[PDB]
């Protein structure tokens, strides 16, 4: 089946440039349809930025023309997008599509001169059914990832959407909500992963 | 059309 | 360029029921080939946005067919019947009749359930963490319905403005409910001055103000 696939970089500093990959999958974007970006804000506002057809012919946002540059390598089943000149108000998630039927899953890009950074792991320690966690506290950029022992526990997990802190670093909460009479016999522990820094954190979460 | 072309 | 409008910000509906979400255009989006460039998207939590319906009332592929689509001119209809758990998201008309494509804002569908209270907790800061000269205070509300729930932090009695942040979890699809952490931030030194710390938290599902508290 045709699949698409957002590739590059999470992290630009504002003046620069954004580049991004859109791989297809069994099928040749010779063949038909237009392939396009579509990115979505934060706060969820969609914005379709342009396209590139089956012929190489683009097709952009009047509001984007002067920035953007859409293109394309037929012989990779590739094509691309550049943004030029990026600010803060580019941070978004990038979609590649194509036509309005076949999506990417999307790639968030943070512009920020902000450097990279790894997250402090708090435990939420526990007081029928008790409730624990571990605070992941001052990141950046976004994302990060949370499971608990290692995939094995997923019942009961909430991860909360991070917040933004007026430092300009990120932090969340994920808790899991566990039978009181467990806490002797199994062990709790958050594994954090923060890709961007290159982080992963286990933090044992035990009774206090 | 203002529909995407498909397939040609 | 088009402007397209969507009225409501969020629609609730009983599962099994079905529900019409609306959308608007500024200009006529009939195209003199008869057709009518109106499409629909879906996007589900944590997932990409998908097509639900192209040219106003086409089912695209793939979908189940509880959902159509219905217009004339400048207004629109998403009706979807039987809804399910799955069906939870934000949906968005898009006009396609002229470039550059536009999307309206979008309606949240929210699954209505019967009223439940959140189990609230309460998390004093890390040793670790009062190491670091910040203290972060956390309250849990777990697995309530509806979405709106007060959270008032109260430090030795007194309440506290502007040094708390909360995140609450997309609508769930195994209870339809909604969790919610409130994380207070102090310095480590305003921290050890106070004693009491107290989390209350007012829910359409609690016979009154529940209070969550510790003392340091």
């Amino acid at each position: 089946d045709v699949q698409l696939q957002e590739s590059g970089p999470g992290l630009v500093k504002p003046s620069q440039s954004l580049s991004l990959t859109c791989s297809v999958t069994d099928y040749s974007i010779t063949s038909g349809y237009y392939w396009n970006w579509i990115r979505q804000f934060p706060g969820n506002k969609l914005e379709w930025m342009g396209y590139i057809s089956y012929d190489g012919s683009n097709n952009y946002n009047p509001s984007l023309k002067n920035r953007i540059s859409i293109t394309r390598d037929p012989s990779k089943d590739q094509f691309f997008l550049n943004l030029n000149s990026v600010t803060t108000e580019d941070t978004a998630t990038y979609y590649c599509t194509r036509g309005s039927l076949v999506w990417g899953q999307g790639t968030l890009v943070t512009v920020s001169a902000a450097s990279t950074k790894g997250p402090s792991v708090f435990p939420l320690a526990p007081s029928g059914t008790a409730a624990l966690g571990c605070l992941v506290k001052d990141y950046f950029p976004e994302p990060v990832t949370v499971s608990w022992n290692s995939g094995a526990l997923t019942s009961g997990v909430h991860t909360f959407p991070a917040v933004l802190q007026s430092s300009g670093l990120y932090s969340l909460s994920s808790v899991v909500t566990v039978p009181s009479s467990s806490l002797g016999t199994q062990t709790y522990i958050c594994n954090v992963n923060h890709k961007p820094s290159n982080t992963k954190v286990d933090k044992k979460v035990e009774p206090k | 059309s203002p529909g995407t072309p498909g397939s040609r | 360029d088009i402007v397209m409008t969507q009225a409501a910000p969020s629609v609730p509906v009983t599962p099994g029921e079905s529900v019409s979400i609306s959308c608007r255009s500024s200009k006529s989006l009939l195209h003199s080939n008869g057709n009518t460039y109106l499409y629909w998207f879906l996007q589900r939590p944590g997932q990409s946005p998908q097509l639900l319906i192209h040219r106003m009332s086409n089912l695209a592929s793939g979908v189940p067919d509880r959902f159509s689509g219905s217009g004339s001119g400048t207004a629109f209809t998403l009706r979807i019947s039987r809804v399910e758990a799955e069906d939870v998201g934000v949906y968005y008309c898009m006009q396609h009749l002229e470039y550059p494509y536009t999307f309206g804002g979008g309606t949240r569908l929210e699954v209505k359930r019967t009223v439940a209270a959140p189990s609230v907790f309460i998390f004093p800061p890390s040793d670790e963490q009062l190491k670091s000269g910040t203290a972060s205070v956390v309250c849990l509300l777990n697995n309530f319905y509806p979405r709106e729930a007060k959270v008032q932090w109260k430090v030795d009695n007194a309440l506290q403005s502007g040094n708390s942040q909360e995140s609450v979890t997309e609508q769930d699809s195994k209870d339809s409910t909604y969790s919610l952490s409130s994380t207070l931030t102090l310095s480590k030194a305003d921290y050890e001055k106070h004693k009491v710390y107290a989390c209350e938290v007012t829910h359409q599902g609690l016979s009154s103000p529940v209070t969550k508290s510790f003392n340091r």
